[PDB]
């Protein structure tokens, strides 16, 4: 079904390092240059204020969108994957559903700041404080410290490129049909991952990656907070949050 | 429903 299914080559290794960073490259949804040159453009105090001021609902009502938004740019990163499209629709499904965000999570740390802790939101960069009216402060301090962590890594787009495609093609998620198949894409991508590092004397990174369980631990935090957001204002859930995000962490 | 259609939008 896939080359990449079966033992590959070192040539077969190297091309797939260009097809992930190309297939990343396409589906950015943010252009590093446009976030970079962007940095000097930050929310005012008054901003700030408005974006506190706006009702719990709207402001979920609003960040949900935006994360649908940067969803449906790893979909098609996931579909432009090589072998991901000869994965049968339940493996597909299973892997987007589990991987989504934990993809835009890292996808994130290019849109943050640490020179001053700020995150590119609606325009302009804007500290944790511009979330407040969420009522989920300990998840966006933990988002932020989280992109914090991985800034300091200070990540080519192409590292990012190789190290998302190995979060998406998990072999562990619970629920994949044809696990062996998945295992051995898995096996070929981290050999892409690790010898793009090698050929750049980048290994050193590999150890200062986020731990097993860092990801999973912000995505079962977003589920919990939104499942308190929904016992709030289900009519909001129901009427007014994107079909795709209801899909990924209200079951439908 | 959104995720069986997006991946079959070729
Ligand atoms: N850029 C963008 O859409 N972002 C950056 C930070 C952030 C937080 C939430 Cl809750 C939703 C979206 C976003
Ligand atoms: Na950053």
């Amino acid at each position: 079904e896939n080359l990449y299914f079966q033992g590959a080559s070192l040539t077969e290794i190297e091309h797939l390092v260009q097809s992930v960073c190309k297939s990343y490259r396409e589906t950015c949804q943010l252009r590093l240059e446009d976030l970079l040159r962007q940095r000097s453009n930050i929310f005012s105090r008054e901003e700030v204020t408005g974006y506190q001021r706006k009702s719990m609902w709207e402001m979920w009502e609003r960040c949900a969108h935006h994360l649908t938004e940067a969803i449906q740019y790893v979909v098609e990163f996931a579909k432009r994957l090589s072998g991901f499209m000869e994965l049968c629709q339940n493996d597909q499904i299973v892997l987007l559903k589990a991987g989504a965000m934990e993809v835009v999570l890292v996808r994130m740390c290019r849109a943050y700041n640490a020179d001053n802790r700020t995150v590119f939101f609606e325009g302009k960069y804007g500290g944790m404080e511009l979330f407040r009216a969420l009522g989920c402060s300990e998840l966006i301090s933990s988002i932020f410290d989280f992109s914090h962590s991985l800034s300091a890594l200070h990540f080519s787009e192409d590292e990012i490129a190789l190290y998302t495609a190995l979060v998406l093609i998990n072999a562990h998620r619970p629920g994949l049909q044809e696990k062996r198949k998945v295992e051995q894409l898995q096996y070929n991508l981290e050999l892409a991952f690790h010898h793009h590092l090698c050929k750049t004397h980048r290994q050193s990174i590999l150890a200062k990656l986020p731990p097993k369980g860092k990801l999973r631990s912000l995505c079962s935090q977003h589920v919990e907070r939104l499942q308190i957001f929904q016992h709030l204002h289900p009519i909001v859930v129901q009427a007014a949050f994107p079909p795709l995000y209801k899909e990924l962490f209200s079951g439908g | 429903k959104i995720l069986h259609r997006l991946l079959q939008d070729s």
